[PDB]
């Protein structure tokens, strides 16, 4: 009779079962057109058409929602959806519309018992034992500021930059050019992503790096390609990360992910702002950089006032903390009684999310 | 001192025992490294003491997947696999029927000959100085060649040393009686190389770190060339893959069913291992995959396993501010190396790469036996996993 929990991320679906410390299925949210889901459409990209349903955190198709849910269920976690409360994860400011449609999808198409809609930064926070904070959530096609005080997120202070992991590759990808190599294709794309993932870090002193790394090879790095080919990454180990500080290198004339978290912070009530510095939680893959809690740990600190106690918390397991939140959120017994029936489905409709 | 979290507590290990182990120090010392490199936990099953030397040598090959029959751990065929099982370790003794058609069919497919068994004059000092698993060699009358006597625990068996010259190299051939009469004794000899197979490097689990879990952690069913062929992309497959997608037998005997039950990041990992050992064409130590996707586990057969972690684990506090290092609480040699002796000391060890955020991989047959099943997702939570509930319960009101 287990719960189960949905991550739907713009890149990857996090999916197990309430109760779990981690997820059992990790996959790409993607769909290749003949329909493939997941690892099989990413493994026959050659024969397919990939398409991404979660555009920036907001489901946009469907139609390729439902073969990713439906892929969950039935091929990954090897369930019967009619037999498993689900709790599925929203993007924060997600439009009543859309949890409407996923609440219908959920109880028309798979016929749950029940069903839960949470906002992905509340369950980070409650996976790192707490009620209050503010939580950085990078992820894949979307990053957010979201400031929460006692297990409530507080809507008109949220900060939204569409800048993530997606457009660091992209960037990656972009300013690799400029040492000869080209990566324009899907495939180079992922082997870009993992150069990103593997050799990216955050700068604590930017300009100070920069002419560290004009000077001497001494941050320089060796990266096989898959089919033998050393490539060499100089400071654009340093300079990808650098964007989130300074959407500028992409064209964005956005704050960096310091000034929104500052920013968010000042919009809320001067009497919990105390408890939003101490308590700044990072979250999702595009926060795994090493460096970055320094950086926003200084960036943070010359933002607040002189004497503001400032505290980043970056858990080692933050790539998950939107489903280890939803895993201890849906396996609390006095959580039993929030799940949306499928009786009250039936009599209140799509609505009765709200 | 005493680690505590939650309900674990351990004591630190009073006075440190010395654990006689089989696999050489050099090789302790690559995985040390390969541990630190790749950011990861490696467990290797037991390996018995006396093949130290034969893996030390580097001339051997050793038992993949398609040689199911064990290696010898008493005897002049110690650490070398008889053709006849019944002078195998006491786990095949205790199958005779199934061990001995698991012989004779890895040698009647090809996968495996049958060898003579050749040991030179160090091998024969060590049997009987060094592990006294040999009693002195004697004239036998008539016969020319020399007696000894060895035990399997249950019985003492004769064995007779021919000197011969084989590549120009003087050794002694072992013979045995078979129905009163002298006899070659057979083992298991590589299908390419003819030579002497030895037992291989059974990884235990693998377990890695929290923050690197990804699509590369599914643990997939084997495949057939044909399956794999079509569920690939040829164009996206390395110079590697792209030869099997070209060669069935290239395939078969590194991929595929002779991997077992694998996940992307384990094929690699196998792959780093190998090369790191300086083992590669015909002499890889590890075959497949980890004892934690194995269905056919034996919990009996994975004691002592050596346990090989990223250096900060040795650190003053690597295992948690106030949880101390993992040397206080587990015996860790001059290698590295992490042994732990039973299941319960694996349980310990596990929640304590847990709590570290370490990922362990479950495998039910690892409860067999147990007074208690300590292998279970449920008794393996992680304890940041649990103190952030009990936490968000008591905020929240729930
Ligand atoms: N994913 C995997 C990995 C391994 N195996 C199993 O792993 C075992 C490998 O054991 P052996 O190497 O044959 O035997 P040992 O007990 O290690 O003894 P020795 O090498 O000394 O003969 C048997 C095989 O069924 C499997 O089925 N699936
Ligand atoms: C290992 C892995 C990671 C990931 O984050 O994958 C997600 C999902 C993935 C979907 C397409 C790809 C071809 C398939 C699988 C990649 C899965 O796209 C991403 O790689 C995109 C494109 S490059 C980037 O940084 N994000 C992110
Ligand atoms: N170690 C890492 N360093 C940098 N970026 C990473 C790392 N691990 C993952 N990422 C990036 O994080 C993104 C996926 O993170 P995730 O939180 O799962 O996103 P989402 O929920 O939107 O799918 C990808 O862009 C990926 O490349
Ligand atoms: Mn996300
Ligand atoms: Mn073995
Ligand atoms: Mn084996």
């Amino acid at each position: 009779t287990t719960a189960l929990v949905c991550d739907n991320g713009s890149g990857l679906v996090k999916a197990g079962f309430a109760g779990d410390d981690a997820p059992r299925a990790v996959f790409p949210s993607i769909v290749g057109r003949p329909s493939y889901v997941g690892d099989e459409a990413q493994s026959k990209r050659g024969i397919l058409t990939l398409k991404y349903p979660i555009e920036h955190g907001i489901i946009t198709n469907w139609d390729d929602m439902e073969k990713i849910w439906h892929h969950t269920f039935y091929n990954e976690l090897r369930v019967a959806p009619e037999e498993h409360p689900t709790l599925l994860t929203e993007a924060p400011l997600n439009p009543k519309a859309n949890r409407e449609k996923m609440t219908q999808i959920m109880f028309e198409t798979f016929n749950v018992p029940a069903m839960y809609v949470a906002i992905q930064a509340v369950l980070s926070l409650y996976a790192s034992g707490r009620t209050t904070g503010i939580v950085l959530d990078s992820g894949d096609g979307v990053t957010h500021n979201v400031p929460i005080y006692e297990g409530y997120a507080l809507p008109h202070a949220i900060m939204r930059l569409d800048l993530a992991g997606r457009d660091l590759t992209d960037y990656l990808m972009k300013i690799l050019t400029e040492r000869g190599y080209s990566f324009v294709t899907t495939a180079e794309r992922e082997i870009v992503r993992d150069i990103k993932e593997k050799l990216c870090y955050v700068a604590l002193d930017f300009e100070n790096e920069m002419a560290t790394a004009a000077s001497s090879s001494s941050l320089e790095k060796s990266y096989e390609l898959p089919d033998g080919q050393v490539i060499t990454i100089g400071n654009e180990r340093f300079r990808c990360p650098e964007t989130l500080f300074q959407p500028s290198f992409i064209g964005m004339e956005s704050a960096g992910i310091h000034e929104t978290t500052y920013n968010s912070i000042m919009k809320c009530d001067i009497d919990i702002r105390k408890d939003l510095y101490a308590n700044n939680v990072m979250s999702g893959g595009t926060t795994m950089y090493p460096g970055i809690a320094d950086r926003m740990q200084k960036e943070i600190t010359a933002l607040a006032p002189s004497t503001m106690k400032i505290k980043i918390i970056a858990p080692p397991e933050r790539k998950y903390s939107v489903w280890i939140g939803g895993s201890i959120l849906a396996s609390l017994s006095t959580f039993q009684q929030m799940w949306i029936t499928k009786q009250e489905y039936d009599e209140a409709g799509p609505s009765i999310v709200h | 001192k005493t680690y505590q979290s939650r309900d674990l507590v351990l004591e630190p290990i009073q006075h440190p025992k010395s654990i006689e182990l089989g696999m050489p120090e050099v090789d302790q010392s690559v995985l040390a490294e390969v541990a630190e490199r790749e950011n990861v936990i490696i467990g290797v099953r037991p390996v018995d003491e006396k093949s130290k030397s034969l893996i030390a040598s580097k001339m051997y090959s050793s038992k993949g997947l398609f040689v199911k029959a064990k290696s010898s751990d008493w005897g002049p065929m110690s650490g070398f696999i008889p053709v006849d099982q019944s002078f195998a370790k006491a786990s095949a003794r205790r199958d005779l029927e199934k061990f001995n058609e698991y012989a004779e069919q890895s040698i009647l497919s090809g996968n495996a000959v049958s060898a003579n068994l050749y040991l030179n004059q160090v091998r024969i000092e060590e049997l009987v100085s060094k592990y006294e698993s040999l009693t002195p060699l004697e004239l036998d009358v008539d016969s020319g060649m020399y007696k000894t006597t060895a035990t399997n625990g249950d019985q003492t068996i004769p064995f007779f040393l021919n000197k011969v010259t084989v590549d120009d190299k003087e050794l002694w051939q072992v013979h045995y009686l078979r129905e009163g009469e002298l006899a070659p004794f057979k083992v298991i000899g590589d299908p390419v190389s003819k030579q002497p197979m030895t037992a291989d490097y059974d990884l235990l689990t693998v377990m890695y770190t929290y923050g690197d879990l990804g699509p590369q952690d599914k643990v997939k069913q084997p495949l057939t060339w044909e399956q794999w062929k079509e569920s690939v992309t040829y164009e996206d497959l390395s110079p590697k893959y792209k030869a099997r997608y070209d060669n069935q037998a290239l395939y078969e005997k590194q991929d595929g069913a002779s991997l077992g039950m694998v996940s992307d990041r384990l094929k690699e990992l196998k792959d780093v291992i190998n090369t790191s050992l300086g083992r590669t064409d015909g002499l890889e130590m590890v075959h497949h995959g980890a004892d934690d996707a194995n269905p056919y586990a034996v919990m009996a057969d994975n004691f002592p396993a050596t346990f090989f972690v990223p250096k900060h684990f040795f650190d003053d506090d690597g295992l948690g501010e106030g949880k101390g290092s993992i040397q206080t609480y587990f015996n860790v040699n001059e290698q590295g190396a992490v042994v732990i002796q039973n299941p319960q000391e694996f349980s310990n060890f596990q929640q304590v790469a847990i709590n570290a955020s370490y990922r362990a991989s479950l495998n039910d047959k690892w409860n067999s036996g147990l007074d208690s099943p300590l292998f279970t997702t449920k008794r393996k939570l992680s304890h940041d996993y649990l103190d952030a509930r009990d936490e968000v319960a008591k905020k929240l009101g729930l």
